[PDB]
């Protein structure tokens, strides 16, 4: 159940069954595994914080901030030695490779192995015995940097997320835009405290011109002050309390202001696309009930005729909407076949006409049935109409008519599983009646030259009595 | 129906009580955020109104045990005693209860509460919630007008309520001396309440329409702090205005590019092929009539047509039998062919100077006029020499088409007419299938004299 | 002509022809008469600037705006005297009611006549003659803003000019918004300063605050600060540099920002509204494109194979649009017919079959064709098919196809105007050839079982000849 | 073709220098506002620079007399000398021939001209609009990276001649301290010509995004003037950018907001026959492998199909006869019976372990490998017993086709196959009409032995 099986995004339960569980494996899709996958997604949010912090603040690398640095970096050291007993899946053959000589050595000739033993160093901590002090200055911080690796774990999960539809789009496109605009709020507060640390003038800077002693305080009021500066800018209402002052500072806070049009753009764009097509079909729905309405109202009909033309009009949609879960025509023709022999085999076996008939035959007409669907009152087959094809109801009811000339007599109801319109196709003569529908009906239809050819030339074992069995009925 | 004494869902003096209702949940959305940010202990203005809204409250609560309600999985209206009480007891009893207390009552249990305690009465805030779900599925509402006041009262709703928290961040400070009003106006403990509301309104409003002047910005990191997460709240809040205002402007300029959209059309189809100054007046005349006719309920045809021939012929019934029965031809002649012949006959209009019939044309069709004029004008070598003049509830066309000969006076309009058609091979059919067409033609021979 | 007439948004020539024109009337689709509305429109534009320009500076009041509001408030006195002489057209009859005794009623019973002599008066220049000043204080400026009244010839415009096929709807879309935003900017402006100069305490103000003696300087001085603060509000730039001050300023403020969301709002939906339906036919054109060249890369197919799917799709969305332009389907049977009796009547009066026909069945045969375009190389009609329709060509071209089990021969090539099809239909076989187009072609369709209805049971002129002229063909 | 000695439109020498020529517009777009707004008279490091830009649009200038063109009403390439000459003096001869004089040069004419003179050089930007037609005219290029990309080229060219131009209203000031960078920085005229040109973009930006800091606004009324009409400008530049911003996400995330509508409905499609737990997964692996299959160009039938079928019959001809004709069966059968037989043949994909043919099961069609493999397995009482496998290029369901009998062996993928499918019907049709069918009966039995 392999397709079937990966493409659930967080993973499934895997049992006993051992359809491709061998020893010392784990298999990609397995639910264990997707779990501890999400885990490390969880942990990859706080590398992501972290790693900026330390670069921007560079207090923060001696307190608490270097034993958390060390439990992460050990939970990423334990999925590389992890990534050997994982399985993968071609995308030139779809089978499920799981041996161990060929998964190492995709991982082995791939980035993703350097960039996971080079982001999972604990340089900061091997620097700190083997040397007397914590790193510092301008270019040591950007060592942690390298831990921003880890967001391609994140950019998987909000891509195997967009795809599974046991997930609301709405919610998580929209986490996708929180967790990317807050990363970069976070990210361009690092980078002007970073320039305002460093700079040689300690108070022609935009912190030292309001914080004369900026330097000295603790590193969650350079924090809280970066962050308003970097969200006041962002949301682009510029307060201007505190603002560039040098021309290191004008030159990022330039280019950062220049990006946050796309973004904000972007942002927009996406929000007035998940609001257009949320109301896509509703909008629809109401634009053909108002007119109902309006013609109701306009002219002075009874409410009995509104409550009847709406209701048929909910009937129609109905129709339309669960006609278009007609997916079942692309596929190969063995699986759609497969499916319509358990659907309609015991529709078409059973139906007065195809009863003395050769297996092969009934295959052959059973392969080819697309249903349709009819709202409660529509005429499929007009009277006196060129016999084009004739159909079947699988389910729901049709009445047989035969108008006067003036007038409309129900001759008779036909129900579930009866061939409707047969006779002007077997005689070639103008179809005598008028089928028109009563429920919510499906029916199969059953073209004339696709039947005709498939009973005259083909087969050799049916004859002679099918015509036995339509003088019987 | 009911039990004596008891009440129902949509009976009028419960939906009438229900809209007072929520006029004082709106009177309680501006208040409870008031009181927790300004005030500190009841003051008598509102000591009192507040008191009055807490009675109608409770006189609600304690009048929904007498109400009935509608399951969804059933439909059934539901007015058993001991049925609604438990369903009213399941989750909205005691939720209700708190949110009418008497504050004086609140304080006497424990001070330093007040202003957090009448802030649990934005819980009687779900029934704007559901009258603006009721009102938007309703149609008698325009969607337009009743969900772009939705987004007003949300955003006036936060602006009000980030005012009167950021407030209470300045006046719960010590040394009011640095926050973000105390230093504008350093001596703000003592002024009028209406002057601090109104300074913080207008940063509110500064800040949530991203315009921030930059007086009164943030001072403390407490301030700041709650100004990161506003902002933060007032960028996706806004994200989402924008959003909704597009999804109600291009679903309401569509009726219009559909019109121009159509005698682009009548333009290029008459360029193509070469129609003389004379077809592509009359076509375009009778496009644009269309969108008058159409603007209105007069004429649908692109949507009313997809319905069944029962229902669009008890409709074109109901509308015309009383005028197909005041024709002379049809006088007693059955009661189902008229019946049919009002059913398959399509309803057109017509723009003044138009005439439908030409003299010497083929006798195709009659018409059978419901409403305007026309005049029976001939063509002969003196031409102009208009004939009398028909009425609303008149025959046309009859004397060619029941006896097979052209048309021999031209019927021009000079008014804005509706007419119904019939072909004269349905009519020959529907009367070829019955017996009164006798009666047909004699009261056509003594009309005729 | 009058609905043609009276289509064009600035009117058309009026002529010696007289149709309508009656002595002593202006018809008020005459070309003259909307050009003279232009220009009163262009005077509005004026008139909604210096009205709200004298209520809020009011030292304008004595220089050269008060003879050029006296000769502005002339043309606007003629345009009173000459609505008695003006045509008008009813919504329940459409005639062009055009009797003096009729129209001088309808002005005078509408609001509008008392509210354009209400806005026609020279209040401040009577003011000026039988009294000594000029009008001065809070109140008495309120008197000009009677002339914003004039603003419903401007909304006139924008709505006559919506419709006018003649005009781009993105050109006067666009400018419907440019001529809103700066009025309400004006506005604006001018409301703000008219707060300040008429506060009790002249440096308690958003004005006084910055230009201490404001109430002496020029008047545009004033007007260039006020019109400055009220584009940095609204743009939403905000530097803060001019900012309210006290609470009549802040109130109105937040007033005036608040109504900027929707304005702002309003602006953006309508612009990413005409970007976004000035693309959907782009996209379709492009959407399909772009598929035929990723299938002609991901196979190594030939460049000519190339040149041949894109000139086929070309001239399919070529048929595709010019068939969208069939608007002759709900307009009444008599016009429909008089156009089809133009297109297509000489077309079905000779087409060998159609020779000897009565004058009543050629009509009943023309007032129902539909035509129809297809591609340059489909088939309408193939082999072995029921017999349900027949086709005659009015240009372009055809070819019929024989198959011969494996072959496709071309039998012969039909040209303009001559049947495809009828073999089967007459002789009620299957349909024994193939009709594919060659070149672009429009066919107009006969179905069967309406041309053989007609034919046989209505009329009994035509007999024992069309079967001659069969036989001969 | 050509002349001896001369040049024409698609030449690639030519498009290399006309792509030349757009990085020196590039250079001059930069170059010359700055120097009308920052500089008064020729420094050197740019008085030799530009001489240069000159010196090569004059070559180019005087190498567009050997250019050939092509009518808008022929579009016959004109390649005659006497007429491109024409045609280039018509419009653009002495505009593209002031746009490069020397400046030092229009000194001696006359001096206050310099910076006036150097901004008509902005005349020779016509050709980025020329290469920007022609590259989201072009579909070798990513319109989404060629449509944005303009827009940031525009905005780019806003904010830099709108902080020369703001800059220079401040520069040509009498008393430079009351000015919008004389109010800052007292001393602005001795500074670096650098952090003037940075303190000028950094109010451009400001202001052009709406943050608008507050540091460095208008002082004077001049600049107040200046500053209206740029943020009017700058109101209606970014609508447009939000607008063409969304025109570019909406039909950014079609083809994916097109597969969960899908899987979507073939779980409601699934749920509603109560399709049991086998067939489910069977159609949900063919629904996903399309996406795989037609994310690439190796599957598309949603508009492939909707060609004529004398061009989808030279493709799958093209695509596929060299493998039919490797086929035992069809050995020298003929020259057209190949051709249709191929012609009429659809090709499909299947998932691993998927088997096309049952054992037992009526012999409906027979598949052609054109990659992928699988194996011949057959269902005993004894199962599993799989006999042989199948490589790309060989035929399965042969025998019970050509002899109408239950299919013997179960043939299941074991790689992602792609096969050709053939009806018994079809198959049956074309080879009845022909007579080579004796030849593909003796290979059969040919094979049989
Ligand atoms: C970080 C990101 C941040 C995300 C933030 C995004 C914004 C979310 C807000 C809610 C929202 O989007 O709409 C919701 C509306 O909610 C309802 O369904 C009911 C609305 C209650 C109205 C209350 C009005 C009070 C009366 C006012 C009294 C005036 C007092 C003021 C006097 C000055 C849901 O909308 P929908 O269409 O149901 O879907
Ligand atoms: C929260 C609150 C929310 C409130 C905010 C809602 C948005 C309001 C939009 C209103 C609007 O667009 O008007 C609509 C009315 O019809 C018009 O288009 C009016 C046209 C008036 C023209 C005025 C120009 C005067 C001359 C100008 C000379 C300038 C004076 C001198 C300047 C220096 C148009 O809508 P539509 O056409 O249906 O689209
Ligand atoms: C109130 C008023 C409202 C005014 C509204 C403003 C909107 C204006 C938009 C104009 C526009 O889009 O152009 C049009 C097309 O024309 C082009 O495509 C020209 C492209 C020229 C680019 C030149 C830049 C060179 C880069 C130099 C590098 C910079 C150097 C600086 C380095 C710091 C429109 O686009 P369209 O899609 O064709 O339609
Ligand atoms: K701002
Ligand atoms: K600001
Ligand atoms: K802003």
């Amino acid at each position: 159940s392999v397709s079937s099986s990966l493409l659930p995004a967080f993973g499934t339960f895997i049992e006993d069954d051992n359809p491709s569980s061998k020893p010392f494996i784990v298999l990609h899709f397995d639910r264990r595994y997707r779990l501890w996958e999400l885990f490390l997604v969880i942990l990859v949010g706080y590398s992501a914080w972290a790693s900026l912090f330390e670069l921007a603040f560079e207090k923060a690398a001696e307190g608490a901030l270097l034993t958390i640095d060390l439990v992460v970096d050990f939970f990423f050291a334990v999925d590389i030695i992890l990534t050997f007993f994982v399985s993968y899946l071609d995308n030139t053959t779809y089978l499920n490779v799981t041996d161990h000589k060929l998964i190492a050595k995709r991982y082995l000739k791939s980035v993703a192995f350097v960039m996971d033993v080079a982001s999972t160093l604990p340089i900061q901590f091997i620097y700190k015995t083997i040397t007397g002090d914590v790193g510092r200055g301008q270019a040591f911080g950007f060592l942690n940097l390298l831990r921003l690796w880890r967001l391609r774990r994140v950019a998987e999960l909000f891509k195997r997320l967009e795809k599974d539809a046991h997930f609301n789009y709405f919610v998580i496109r929209v986490i996708k835009l929180l967790c990317v605009t807050i990363f970069w709020i976070h990210l361009a507060g690092c980078i002007l405290y970073w320039i305002a640390y460093h700079y040689p003038r300690p108070t022609d800077t935009w912190i030292g011109s309001q914080v004369e002693d900026f330097k000295e305080r603790s590193v969650w009021l350079g924090y809280t002050y970066s962050m308003y500066w970097s969200i006041v800018t962002l949301t682009t209402v510029g307060y201007g309390d505190l603002h560039a002052v040098n021309s290191r500072e004008k030159t990022f806070n330039m280019f950062y202001m220049l990006f946050n049009i796309g973004l904000t753009s972007y942002i927009i764009g996406i929000m007035t696309n998940l609001v257009v097509h949320g109301a896509l079909r509703t909008f629809a729905m109401r634009s053909a009930i108002n007119d109902i309405l309006r013609y109701t109202s306009k002219n002075r009909l009874p409410d009995t005729m509104r409550e009847q033309m709406l209701a048929h009009m909910q009937l129609k949609f109905k129709t339309a909407e669960l006609r278009q879960e007609e997916v079942l025509q692309d596929l190969p023709k063995a699986i759609r076949s497969s499916i319509n022999q358990h659907l309609f085999r015991s529709i078409i076996e059973e139906a007065y006409l195809f009863k003395g008939f050769p297996e092969g035959l009934l295959v052959q007409l059973v392969s080819q049935i697309q249903a349709e669907y009819f709202p409660p009152k529509m005429e499929i087959i007009l009277q006196n109409e060129i016999p084009t094809d004739f159909y079947v109801i699988v389910s729901g009811g049709v009445d047989i008519i035969a108008s006067k000339g003036v007038s409309e007599q129900v001759l008779a109801k036909l129900g579930p599983g009866s061939m409707a319109g047969e006779i002007g196709v077997v005689f070639n003569i103008p179809q005598p009646f008028t089928v028109r529908t009563r429920r919510l009906s499906q029916v199969i239809r059953i073209g004339h030259h696709k039947f005709k050819e498939m009973v005259q030339s083909d087969n050799d074992v049916d004859a002679k009595m099918i015509i036995a069995n339509f003088m019987t009925y | 129906k009911l039990r004596r004494f008891v009440v129902s869902p949509y009976d009028h003096k419960y939906r009438i009580w229900e809209a007072f209702l929520v006029v004082l949940v709106v009177y309680t959305a501006w208040v409870s955020p008031f009181e927790f940010g300004f005030l500190r202990k009841p003051r008598p203005p509102l000591s009192i109104t507040d008191n009055i809204v807490n009675a109608f409250f409770a006189i609600d609560i304690i009048m929904t045990f007498f109400v009935g309600y509608l399951d969804k999985s059933t439909y059934l209206i539901v007015d058993d005693r001991k049925q609604i009480a438990f369903k009213y007891l399941r989750s909205w009893f005691l939720l209700d209860l708190v949110s009418t207390i008497p504050s004086e009552a609140a304080m006497r249990i424990s001070s330093q509460s007040y202003g957090l305690f009448n802030m649990l009465r934005l819980w009687r805030l779900r029934r704007v919630g559901a009258l603006f779900a009721r009102l938007e599925k309703d149609r008698n509402f325009n969607y337009f007008w009743v969900r772009c006041a939705k987004l007003v009262c949300v955003t006036l709703f936060a602006v009000h309520c980030a005012a009167c928290f950021y407030y209470l961040i300045a006046a719960r400070n010590s040394n009011p001396a640095k926050t973000w009003i105390g230093a504008n106006v350093a001596n703000f403990l003592e002024e009028s309440l209406w002057m601090r509301y109104v300074t913080s309104m207008y940063w509110s409003i500064t800040t949530l329409t991203t315009v921030g002047y930059g007086d009164l910005h943030p001072v403390n990191t407490k301030e700041m702090i709650f100004d990161i997460f506003y902002m933060l709240f007032n960028l996706g809040l806004t994200a989402y205005l924008i959003g909704n205002m597009t999804n109600l402007v291009v679903h309401g300029t569509s009726r219009t590019r559909n019109f121009r959209d159509t005698i682009q059309a009548a333009s290029n189809f008459a360029h193509r092929n070469h129609l003389p100054p004379r077809l592509q007046d009359q076509m375009l005349a009778h496009l644009c009539l269309k969108y008058r006719t159409d603007s209105e309920g007069l004429q649908q045809q692109e949507t009313l047509d997809a319905l069944p021939k029962a229902i669009r012929s008890s409709i074109s019934h109901f509308l015309f039998y009383s005028l197909m029965d005041k024709v002379y031809l049809f006088r007693g002649v059955s009661n189902d062919l008229l019946f049919q012949l009002v059913s398959e006959m399509k309803a057109e209009y017509f723009p003044p100077k138009e005439d439908v019939i030409l003299q010497n044309e083929a006798p195709t069709d009659f018409y059978i006029l419901v409403n305007g004029t026309a005049d029976l004008v001939d063509v002969d070598t003196g031409t102009e020499s208009i004939v009398r003049e028909v009425k609303a509830g008149d025959i046309i066309g009859e004397i060619g088409v029941l006896c097979y000969r052209p048309q021999l006076f031209t019927v021009r309009t000079k008014r804005l007419c509706q007419l119904l058609r019939m072909n004269r091979t349905t009519f020959l059919n529907i009367i070829q299938a019955n017996v009164g067409d006798g009666t047909i033609i004699m009261n056509n021979l003594l009309q005729h004299l």
